[PDB]
């Protein structure tokens, strides 16, 4: 999963 | 996720974490809570904090982001973490 | 405006574009086409190619980007362009 | 507006 998915995931 | 509601709060962030977000263009003093994940989230990308294999981990111990958070390392994945180190740094209007 | 339908379609990207993707700690030959959008974006804020002025021009003449688009610059605004540029960079499984 | 949010409102 790229760190752009997870901070994604976070917003 | 952080709510919609949670995210459309007008705030005013402190002198760090307004350095940080004017590092990366930001051009206000102040912003939505949403546009400071926006900006925060292209902030990491753009300094490569991310890590490489596990891209959730976050190496902020060299960095403004982690004088600002207080932690040499963070997960992306600990919501509720990130909000309150997130609002430590910030005014609501 | 990707639909929803679309974001989960199964792509396999071209040499270039995988490359691409790659460099910026992709790991497989196989994506959807959101986790192609997530690492395309990923990697163009890690190479700071954004205007910092204006964030919606990308500059991309003297990167890797640029061969594969094939274009000197673009702006994120022009979301058909994009896609068709992608698009042009990848094959759609089982077409 | 970010590159993060024009990014954002692409995909």
């Amino acid at each position: 999963t790229s760190f752009x998915e997870y901070w994604y995931l976070l917003l | 996720q952080i709510p919609a509601s949670e995210q459309e709060t007008l705030v005013r962030p402190k002198p760090l974490l307004l350095k940080l977000l004017k590092s990366v263009g930001a051009q206000k003093d102040t912003y939505t809570m949403k546009e400071v994940l926006f900006y925060l989230g292209q902030y990491i990308a753009t300094k490569r904090l991310y890590d490489e294999k596990q891209q959730h981990i976050v190496y902020c111990s060299n960095d403004l982001l982690g004088d600002l958070f207080g932690v040499p390392s963070f997960s992306v994945k600990e919501h509720r973490k990130i909000y309150t180190m997130i609002y430590r740094n910030l005014v609501v209007v």
